């Protein structure tokens, strides 16, 4: 196991914290609580070539949240640049985080993401996403909430770093697992009254 | 580690430079609380002043890069603010530091990212400085590249990034006046830039100083005349020489791309023949010094060694860029031909590329020529190798089309896919174009082809379940592009043998692959099916038969076709036929419980819409109206006897069978009302009444369960299906009002009974029970028939309008679709029934304009652009209703209101979405002062002097209001501003670019007033 | 290849956080019961679709109730004492959702022959 420094840049809202917290613990956070600066998180995926770690600096968008700004792209060797499909301004702003991204990191493997697809009212169209052509970016159209391609970005990105474009992800074999009391019944109760989310998805 | 932030003590720096270190190369919590220090050790104002010292003093480059982070926001923002001497002094360090790094070899080598910041840095400083306080830069910067290499290569960096700075990403970040100071000054000193630029390119060959010298030619390329690439031997350089070192190629191609990009003075032979000549020599270089046209490129990419990915990306951007705007060049002359068809058979190599992104490039090239080839007289015939080949491309990779419901899993099995492929849609639509126009330049050759490839499907020596479902989704998209009598053989042909190789092909699995494409091929031939019902009539029974299927996709797709099929076929149904008995809509409705008695409700509920397309077909209105009664017996049986037994109770609805069984019948009303619109209408006033009750006797039921178990109810399963039913109800009605053509009984029989029913229920209920389908389908009601119920229109704002801003004040996230709903239900409202809003009480009319203003205010772009048209229409609405006291009353209590919060909208940063519209409004408002069309004074009789123009106090107001809330502004800026921004306010684009001038301004302090006087 | 597969069912995971009090997904993907032909004992697997991380193994305890969910009637909510998807041996609540009613029940029918298996 070798570790990348990933980058993760975009406009505030575009999904970029509710793409990371989906991929570590598999949640999906419907709140808008701003990044401030930076959050650090590790994230490891299991391929057939062994464990590749990410440590992926989740950005913020928003300005006066930005903190550091291009500080933090320092050493990066990997990013990926998030946008809205359901908001114009987000994709019209990926030129200037991809100018301030390669001005630090001149040589490195970028993804760009289209969020958000799982919404119908799309307003970025398919045919409108070009940017990535000239400045050799892979592009996926990716939904948070649905997981539609949600480890696309990683996938490629894994297979750029370790250099091995058969590169796929793997299942560990899973070890046989094992064979408080007055807030635990407390938890089951408040747990069965209150409803899970989301009662008309398809699961 | 916190006491970086204590600047009543020196700063010390190797104290700085381990909570840098601990930032960058640490982990965990030591890293949290590192940034932490950082984010405030950056944004304390007094940082910039300890810069110096960590560019002189520190070890490490990441603290000398966060020192310089510190002064570009300096120099942006407070530069003007500062004493002369410090200006002065920061220059002097910053150019100072840059030349002492390139002198050094090992910090010129290992530290660039610290180089491209100084860099940078300096580039923020000439946008301040230079040329008005530093004349003899660019003079200075040539005297200075011929000294060292670093140095000249470094000041190839700091052009490169002026130029980006001035011409690329200008438009946002400066005034137009400063955008424009920086590019007269650059296209003014460009001519000597150009002039080492080049000596440089014929000296070196392939280096650093190369590469960097060729960047910056790149961002020089999207703004220069074209005299200094035409008339220098430059394009020579380019497409011979810096095509043959890969360490040039990559950067060079870039280059000849933009180049190849611009249109030609067409006049002119000799830059036509310049043109042509380094398009010559590129491809003559790709040729020898990369790879042959003969090379395979698939295998190459997907190997993927050093740049492989990128230079063939970047060769499919060139070839389509060039050809796209130039092929004419190459297309009369015989001489040229072999390099025409060359360059072609180039993106027939990299059409072939497994690559989305990359195939959608060269797809949108090919669609580009068919198109042109289509048109163009005498242009095919040069082409039909090129064609041939890339509709065998085209044909091998189609994407599985929306209507093919079945997929392989990572299993290996034939499954139903589980969600809608979104991202494949746009690629299908674009293939299918690109191979229609293809089939029609030759139907002979793509009739072969397909021929050819089916046939080797059956032989077993070409299949597969790519190949066959490929084949297939070609073969249907192309319908349209042949003869009625070539379609008839060839679509028999189809036919026949998938359904040898249904035949043969054993499996669940196997099965269900050739059933999906036999489908998909059916479906898409409709011209064919109706020149020949009894193949029409198989069919339908054929998929009949699959809606009895075990397998799922099969069964969801035959609903699918069948649907698809009928809004083509529909008149083939309704006719009796030759050697029929009946049409055949009486059969199908006949034998409807039995066809369809192993599909899922929705599934049912498509099949009911089917047979609604179907009977709207029947002109005779007493025949139209016995089928629609024949159609819905079924569920009208269901509903007369959920009826006499909900007479008797009405408590028997509690039981979620019964609230299922209501929910599907209400559907299937919804779903046939869908397809027959306005021909609806005997069914919905069979079932009207006795509806309407139902939802009244469904809502107490919700309201009760709320009192006995708490809010919490309305999450169960049995509360959410009684919900459902109302939801149904109300989308049956909107529906049909939506579609309906006789207004008069809409106004007359429905209109007041379902005001009765869902108004004061909405009302009364709390707000966790409220439907928002209710605002939905009074919105629809009010758009179709507002005008004629004027008196209606105010019930329906008395019963939701209060109870539903109160849900929706106390922050921007609860009750999103209430939100959403209830503007569009206020717009609608504000165009074609007004007068509903002058019949509101003073205090109500005031929470109107409170609700539009906070509509302004949303980030959520559906309800903030409603927000911004009823802001726009209810002052036109104002305005039209002329000198009379409601509007004079409106003009003292709310316009400044409006201008106000239309200027703090503008002005805050977040609510940049609606900057279009936002000006349109504000621009409106300040119109009418300057017309005149508000006949009373805006002001309090004893604030200004008697008898005031309302110009006078506007300006007077605004100057006050921006002083406050940009304090930093000085008097004459915001004196400047207005004057500029009234006297534009019959301008819009200028009036646009006078508030981005603004916007600019007051992110930064000491901005010039004179750049508001740019037109 | 050591466990027989006795029941397999798409599924959508969720843990209770108790802090926060809600429900948070966990996983979507493949639920099966695996009975280890060593021991005779079965246990929970069930993968994330497409990065295929375990998002829950345990045993399925003779001591577990499938409980209701208060909103959802193809649900059921448990305490479970011993996971290992995530690593170290946590406790947890989790809920677990299905595509329909019948789907739900079958878990309910084949979770309890699971637990008189591991009873013996
Ligand atoms: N419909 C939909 N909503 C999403 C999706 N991804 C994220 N969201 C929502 O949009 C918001 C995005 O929040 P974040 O992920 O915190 O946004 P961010 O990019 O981190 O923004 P900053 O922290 O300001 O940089 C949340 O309210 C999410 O629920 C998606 O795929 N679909
Ligand atoms: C082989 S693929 N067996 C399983 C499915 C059978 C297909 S053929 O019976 C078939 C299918 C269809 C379709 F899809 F319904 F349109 C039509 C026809 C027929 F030839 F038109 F009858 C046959
Ligand atoms: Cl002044
Ligand atoms: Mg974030």
């Amino acid at each position: 196991q070798v570790q990348f420094k990933l980058v993760l840049v975009g406009d505030g809202g575009t999904g970029k914290t509710t793409f990371v917290k989906r991929h570590l613990t598999g949640e999906f956070e419907k709140k808008y609580v701003a990044t401030l600066g930076v959050e650090v998180h590790p994230l490891v995926f299991h391929t057939n070539r062994g464990p590749i770690k990410f440590n992926v600096w989740d950005t913020a968008g928003q300005e006066k949240f930005g903190g550091l700004r291009d500080g933090y792209y320092i050493q990066a060797q990997c990013a990926i640049i998030m946008f809205d499909v359901t908001s114009r301004v987000t994709y019209k702003n990926v030129p200037n985080w991809h100018r301030d991204l390669v001005r630090v990191c001149e040589n490195i493997p970028i993804v760009l993401c289209g969020n958000k697809v799982d919404i119908k009212d799309r307003k970025v169209k398919a045919k409108s996403i070009v940017f990535h052509r000239k400045k050799n970016l892979q592009y996926y159209d990716i939904s948070a909430k649905s997981n539609y391609n949600f480890e696309k970005p990683f996938l490629w990105l894994a297979r750029k770093l370790i250099g091995d474009p058969n590169l796929e992800f793997v299942a560990m074999p899973a070890a046989a697992p094992p064979e408080l009391a007055a807030q635990y019944e407390h938890d089951l109760e408040v747990a069965q009254t209150t409803a899970l989310p989301d009662e008309d998805d398809d699961l | 580690m916190e006491g970086i932030l204590d600047f009543s003590n020196d700063l010390d720096i190797a104290l700085l430079d381990q909570v840098v270190s601990t930032f960058y190369q640490g982990s965990g919590v030591q890293q949290k609380q590192a940034q932490e220090i950082l984010t405030k050790f950056q944004d304390n104002p007094d940082a910039w002043q300890k810069a110096d010292q960590i560019l002189q003093f520190s070890t490490n480059p990441q603290s000398k890069f966060i020192a310089l982070s510190i002064l570009d926001k300096l120099i942006t923002r407070k530069w003007k603010l500062l004493p002369n001497d410090h200006r002065i002094g920061i220059r002097n360090f910053v150019v100072g530091m840059i030349i002492s790094m390139c002198q050094d070899d090992e910090v010129f080598k290992t530290q660039k990212n610290l180089i491209n910041k100084s860099d940078l840095t300096l580039v923020q400083i000439l946008k301040q400085e230079w040329p008005q306080n530093w004349p003899e830069f660019i003079p200075e910067l040539i005297g200075s590249s011929s000294s060292s290499v670093n140095v000249c290569e470094n000041n190839m960096i700091v052009l490169k990034l002026l130029s980006e700075e001035v011409f690329d990403f200008s438009a946002e970040q400066m005034t137009q006046a400063k955008a424009l100071h920086l590019k007269n000054s650059m296209s003014k000193e460009f001519e000597q830039i150009f002039k080492l630029c080049f000596q440089v390119l014929e000296q070196g060959s392939s280096s650093s100083l190369i590469v960097a010298t060729l960047e910056s030619l790149l961002r020089y390329l999207h703004w220069i005349p074209y005299r200094y690439i035409y008339e220098t031997n430059i394009l020579e350089l380019l497409s011979t020489k810096f095509m043959t070192s890969p360490d040039t190629r990559a950067i060079t191609l870039k280059c000849l791309t933009e180049v190849s990009n611009l249109k030609i003075p067409q006049d002119n032979d000799l830059i036509k023949r310049q043109t042509v000549l380094f398009f010559q020599n590129t491809l003559q270089q790709i040729a020898t010094s990369v790879m042959p046209v003969t090379a395979d490129l698939k295998a190459t990419y997907a190997n993927a060694n050093g740049n492989d990915q990128s230079f063939l990306q970047d060769l499919a951007m060139f070839l389509t860029t060039y050809l796209a705007r130039n092929r004419a060049l190459l297309e009369s002359d015989e001489s040229l031909r072999e390099l025409l068809l060359n360059a072609h058979q180039y993106l027939i190599q990299l059409s072939k590329i497994e690559e989305r992104e990359l195939f959608k490039t060269t797809l949108d090239y090919w669609h580009n020529l068919v198109a042109d080839l289509f048109y163009e007289p005498l242009k095919k015939h040069i082409y039909e190798e090129i064609c041939s080949q890339l509709r065998l491309v085209i044909i091998e990779n189609m994407v599985r089309p929306e209507e093919v419901l079945v997929v392989e899993n990572d299993e290996g099995e034939i499954v139903r896919e589980f969600v809608k492929e979104s991202d494949t849609i746009q690629l299908y639509k674009s293939e299918r174009e690109v191979l229609v126009y293809l089939t029609h330049l030759n139907v002979i050759d793509t009739e072969e082809i397909m021929i050819s490839k089916l046939a080797r499907q059956i032989d077993g020596s070409e299949w597969s379940w790519h190949n066959i479902n490929t084949l297939s989704w070609a073969i249907g998209s192309i319908s349209g592009t042949m003869s009625e009598d070539t379609e008839k053989r060839f679509v028999v042909t189809v036919i026949k043998d998938l359904l040898g190789l249904c035949e043969q092909k054993r499996g669940k699995d196997n099965k269900a692959v050739v059933a999906s494409d036999i489908m998909y091929v059916v479906g898409q031939y409709p011209r064919f099916l109706k020149a020949h019902w009894n193949f029409l009539r198989t069919v339908i029974l054929k998929l009949f038969e699959f809606m009895h299927e075990t397998h799922e996709g099969v069964q969801d797709m035959a609903c699918d076709t069948f649907i698809k099929i009928v809004q083509k076929c529909k008149y083939h149904f309704v006719i009796q036929q030759p050697r029929e008995s009946e049409p055949f809509i009486q059969t199908i409705i006949r034998d409807i419980q039995k066809t369809t008695a192993d599909l899922q409700p929705q599934q049912v509920h498509t099949f009911y819409k089917a047979c609604g397309i179907i009977i709207s077909e029947e002109r005779s209105v007493a025949e139209r109206n016995r089928l629609l009664s024949d159609l819905m017996q079924l569920p009208n049986m269901a509903w007369d006897t959920i009826v006499e037994q909900s007479t008797a109770n009405p408590t028997l609805l509690l039981d979620s069978e019964t609230v299922k069984i209501i929910a599907n019948i209400i559907k299937t009303n919804v779903a046939v009302c869908t397809s027959m619109g306005a021909d609806f209408y005997p069914q919905l006033g069979h079932i009207y009444y006795n509806m309407l009750q139902l939802y009244r006797a469904v809502s107490s039921m919700i309201s009760a369960q709320v009192a006995a178990e708490g809010l919490i109810a309305t999450k169960t399963p049995k509360v959410r299906g009684l919900r459902t039913i109302k939801k149904e109800i109300l989308k049956l009605v909107e529906t049909y009002i939506s579609k309906a053509r006789n207004l008069d009984d809409v106004v007359k029989v429905l209109v007041e009974p379902l005001l009765n029913a869902v108004l004061e229920d909405y009302m009364n209920n709390v707000p966790d029970a409220r439907d928002a389908e209710v605002l939905n389908c009074m919105t629809t009601v009010v758009e179709k028939v507002g005008h004629m119920i004027p008196q209606g229109v105010i019930l329906i704002l008395q019963s939701v309008f209060e109870c539903t801003l109160d849900m929706i004040n106390k922050d921007f996230t609860e009750y999103p679709e209430h939100r959403v709903e209830f503007y569009k239900l206020l717009k609608v409202i504000n165009e074609k029934s007004f007068a509903a809003f002058l019949e509101l009480p003073p205090a109500a009319f005031k929470l109107f304009v409170d609700a539009i203003c906070w509509a302004f205010k949303h980030n959520n772009r559906d309800v903030e652009v409603n927000g911004l048209q009823i802001a726009l229409d209810l002052v036109k609405n104002i305005e039209r209703m002329g000198n009379v006291p409601f509007a004079n009353e409106f003009h003292k209590n709310y316009f400044f209101i409006f201008v106000s919060e239309t200027f703090f909208v503008l002005t805050d940063s977040d609510h940049k979405s609606g900057f279009s519209k936002q000006a349109l409004l504000l621009m409106k408002l300040i119109s009418l002062v300057y017309d005149n069309k508000i006949s009373v004074p805006l002001y309090q009789e004893a604030e200004v002097p008697q008898g005031t123009s309302n110009q006078v106090y506007l300006s007077q107001y605004l100057a006050n209001m921006l002083s406050n809330a940009f304090p930093h502004l000085t008097s004459e800026q915001i004196a400047s501003f207005l004057s500029a921004l009234t006297k534009q306010c019959k301008d819009l684009v200028v009036f646009k670019g006078t508030l981005r001038d603004f916007l600019v301004q007051i992110k930064e302090v000491g901005g010039d007033p004179t750049d508001y006087l740019f037109a | 290849e050591d466990e027989e597969v006795l029941y397999k069912v798409r599924a959508k995971l969720f843990r209770f956080d108790a802090d926060a009090k809600e429900w948070k997904e966990r996983g979507t993907g493949d639920c099966k019961f695996l009975k280890n032909k060593k021991t005779n004992k079965v246990r929970i697997l069930m993968r994330r679709d497409k990065t295929l991380k375990i998002c829950a193994n345990h045993i399925i305890a003779p001591e577990y109730t499938l409980k209701p969910n208060v909103g959802s009637d193809r649900s059921w909510v448990y305490a479970c004492t011993a996971d290992i998807a995530e690593g170290e041996a946590e406790a947890f609540t989790f809920a677990i959702r299905f595509g329909s009613k019948e789907n739900a029940d079958k878990f309910k029918e084949e979770f309890e022959k699971a637990q008189e298996i591991n009873k013996k």
